[PDB]
RNA sequence: CCUCCUAAAGAGUAACGGAGGAGCACGAAGGUUGGCUAAUCCUGGUCGGACAUCAGGAGGUUAGUGCAAUGGCAUAAGCCAGCUUGACUGCGAGCGUGACGGCGCGAGCAGGUGCGAAAGCAGGUCAUAGUGAUCCGGUGGUUCUGAAUGGAAGGGCCAUC
RNA sequence: CAACCCGAUGCAAACUGCGAAUACCGGAGAAUGUUAUCACGGGAGACACACGGCGGGUGCUAACGUCCGUC
RNA sequence: GCCUGGCGGCCGUAGCGCGGUGGUCCCACCUGACCCCAUGCCGAACUCAGAAGUGAAACGCCGUAGCGCCGAUGGUAGUGUGGGGUCUCCCCAUGCGAGAGUAGGGAACUGCCAGGC
């Protein structure tokens, strides 16, 4: 994780800011309970964003039960559709740590009708 | 250098096309076998078993 | 399963009162053990002693690691590359197993038995066991032993300090001397 | 093949190190910034380091390209003159 | 402290020419021998300076002279000049104007250390700040 | 030929000046993807009585870089494994460095590749030594040429010894 | 009887956790100097330099010594 | 405005040490494991499904100058131009003027967005 260290490949791509610059990312988070996301311009404009679980959406607490490809997917859906603008602009979702399961369902949840790669 | 024991030259070759591509190798180290890809006159890569085939 | 329950059920609360904290989390936990044999053949580590892990394997029930070596040139004729180890660790449920299979079965295997070394706590809590040989944990035809270079094993625990410990181990441990 | 005699009289015939391309020039995809030779990517340099560090080119054309790794790896960002 | 022009343990190079500038020190013990006037101790001098700093009175008192060499020299026999330079065997400590000798013991030292100054390479006053508020 | 000092904080500059290294190695020791971080000491530990694999702790370039020295390295270039052949072919904005021959750096473009879900990375190795111009020829390729013409020999061109 | 770690003191071309002057690099600006600047082309000579100042290798901080730098 | 989460600007007046402190909103540790996925041994890490429990560790806060760090003013060292002694060093007119050390500073400050009152 980050406790024992930060000096790991986990930061290698986060420095997409150089060259790619304009290249925007998704970040995405784990935190057992939620998933988060948010999308900002590289570094030149953190004054941008998307949405995490955003409780209020359909009900009040984002009425959803599960966390598998079920809950994980929608976990992205919001940022995706809400950020319709940015899609063709080619964003990126940054693994953060690993690209499997939870984050996968989150990432691919966007690939459908969004983020043109 | 040109000791018949150490590094030599690998003429190398492709499968039908009459290309070349050269490189170095050895002798005592496992040999009498070789093949990579490399790009020919044109088109695709493939074959290039060079000399010393598996 | 076996023994892990003695913990919450009749082991946590002794510590919750003696030493006296307030969090069933600060209750001294048992991380793992990690066995591992040692002395390898400087030259002979090959056929000789590869059956050395065969034992530690099933003795635990996992897959040994056999480990490697981090020592360069100086006096011992090895060059930082040979196996010469075993390791094998257990933190899982199978950790309590080897526990309920120590205190009960053969902590007392040698004629020179009398209990556990009082003074062997790592300085902050854990304890390094040792002993030299025999199987102590039979599960072999037993007509094949080749005095397979012993056992180390060192139960790791979240014990805060030396003496803070003891009372922890000293709570299932029917073997520990007096 | 004996040309062994220490003497310690022996050169190196050194090259390339120099800090050419000083400051923020008018621009040009010129080298400017080389030190250790090898070099790789770089783009519109920004002068970097660590702790202290971080020179501030500010002026170039559109792709300086130079600095290997002894002096502020890569660079470039959004800096040109007005914007990038 | 001693000199024996004890070599700096061994070799690690042996070149460089010379160049002096300004002194850099105060005191440590009680009595001192300020340098003044640039020069360089033949090192062999420090041995002579000490060998003379104890004749009448026993080795009593803590003599501590504090200047350390590090400075190979080298010379040439009756030969041309292949500009290499044979061994060193000299060792001339660089001494601009520091000042270093200590005679931890209450007494008259002046007439005592000056008894050894003539052995030194050049002139050098005494001065002794038994203590310290000179420099924080 | 390569490294450091001399070399006066941009290059560069000498001496039969002070110290060392090269005339290689590598189907991987390259590429990429994913992942991982020293040395050393302290307390414990059977086969120890200086150092062997284990456990925690102090664990901070004091480690490791294929070979000198300098510079560099955690996003590791240091370490491990999977898959591979970009150690690709054709070009190259613009630069650096040379009396010159020449040498080096290089984004980007075209054709086809490998690795990655993907952004993307790859035109050999962390970089800097590991080298020999020309001529005379040898080998393969091509209707470039071929002395009346058709061939051929021989010549060119490309690849290489 | 001594490496190793704490306090107090030094030393270094091939030490640096600091760091000038300053030379050099590019950008504007006024003034001044019979483009002084650059390119291409005809003709060259010229590659033994010596001394003095400053910074240094050497040599003995010797030499109307010797080898670089700069004026 | 108080607090928490990701993501940056700054990179030691932002760090280390020591002490106190916050809770199921968050976060964490944590419950569990046939798997998708993972161990050259291990669900420790990664992975996945999530009771109950606890802020113990981590983490974030806040206090505290033991250790880092920042640091003037003055003086000194050096040095460009111009001169003058004098042995290789130094002086003076003049312009720049440190490193060390001293008083003191000091327990970071900030922005985008999301969730609790
Ligand atoms: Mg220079
Ligand atoms: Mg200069
Ligand atoms: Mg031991
Ligand atoms: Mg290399
Ligand atoms: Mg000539
Ligand atoms: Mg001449
Ligand atoms: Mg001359
Ligand atoms: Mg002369």
């Amino acid at each position: 994780m980050d406790k024992k260290s930060a000096r790991i490949r986990r930061a290698t791509r986060a420095r997409r800011k150089l060259q790619e610059l304009g290249a925007t990312r998704l970040v995405v988070h784990r935190t057992p309970r939620h998933i988060y996301a948010q999308v900002i311009a590289p570094n030149g404009s953190e004054v941008l964003v998307a949405a995490s679980t955003v409780e209020k959406a359909i009900a009040e607490q984002l009425k959803y039960t599960g966390n598998k490809d079920a809950a994980a997917a929608v976990g992205k859906a919001v940022a995706e559709r809400a950020l319709e603008k940015g899609i063709k602009d080619v964003s990126f979702d940054r693994s953060g740590f690993q690209y499997h399961g939870r984050v996968q369902a989150l990432a691919d949840a966007a690939r459908e009708a969004g983020l043109q790669f | 250098a040109k000791g018949i024991r150490e590094k030599i030259k690998l003429v190398s070759s492709a499968g039908t096309g009459h290309f070349y591509t050269t490189t170095k190798n050895k002798r005592t180290k496992p040999e009498k076998l070789e093949l990579k890809k490399f790009d020919p006159v044109v088109r695709q890569h493939v074959i290039y078993k060079e000399a010393k085939i598996k | 399963a076996k023994l892990h329950d003695y913990y919450k059920d009749e082991v946590v609360k002794k510590l919750m009162t003696e030493f006296n904290y307030n969090s069933v989390m600060q209750v001294p936990r048992v991380e793992k053990i990690t066995l591992n044999m040692g002395v390898g053949e400087a030259i002979a580590d090959k056929k000789l002693l590869d059956n050395a892990a065969a034992d530690l394997a099933a003795i635990s029930g996992q897959k040994p690691l056999i480990t490697k070596a981090r020592k360069s040139v100086a006096g011992f004729k090895i060059r930082q590359g040979y196996p010469i180890g075993c390791k094998v660790t257990l933190r899982g449920e199978r950790m309590w197993e080897f526990f309920e299979r120590l205190i009960t079965i053969a902590v007392p295997r040698i004629r020179d038995f009398r209990g556990l070394s009082a003074k062997s706590f790592d300085g902050r809590g854990n304890y390094s066991m040792g002993v030299r040989e025999q199987i102590i944990f039979p599960e072999i035809d037993y007509d094949k032993v080749d005095r397979v270079r012993g056992l180390d094993i060192t139960i790791t625990t979240t014990a805060k300090s030396d003496e803070e410990g003891r009372a922890l181990l000293a709570a299932f441990d029917f073997p520990f001397r007096k | 093949a004996h040309k062994k005699a220490g003497g310690s009289t022996r050169n190196g015939r050194d090259s390339e190190a120099k800090r050419l391309g000083v400051k923020r020039f008018g621009g040009e995809s010129v080298l400017a910034g080389s030190i250790i030779v090898r070099q790789r990517g770089t783009k519109f340099h920004a002068g970097a380091n660590v702790g202290c560090g971080r020179d501030h080119t500010l002026f170039a054309k559109a792709d300086g390209k130079v600095k290997f790794e002894v002096k502020g790896p890569k660079n470039r960002k959004f800096i040109s003159i007005e914007a990038e | 402290m001693l000199q024996p022009k004890r070599t700096k343990f061994r070799k690690m190079h042996k070149g460089r020419n010379r160049g002096l500038a300004q002194g850099t020190d105060v005191s440590f013990g009680s009595f001192g021998l300020k340098a003044v006037g640039r020069g360089r101790l033949t090192a062999r001098q420090i041995e002579a300076a000490r060998r003379a700093m104890t004749r009448a009175v026993k080795r009593q008192g803590k003599i501590w002279i504090r200047v350390f060499p590090d400075k190979p020299i080298t010379e040439k026999p009756l030969a041309v000049r292949m500009g290499k330079g044979k061994g060193n065997v000299e060792y001339w400590v660089a001494l601009i104007q520091p000042g270093k000798v200590l005679y931890e013991m209450d007494g008259v030292p002046e007439e005592l250390a000056r008894e050894a100054f003539k052995l030194a390479a050049a002139k050098l006053p005494i001065k002794t700040t038994f203590v310290t508020k000179t420099v924080m």
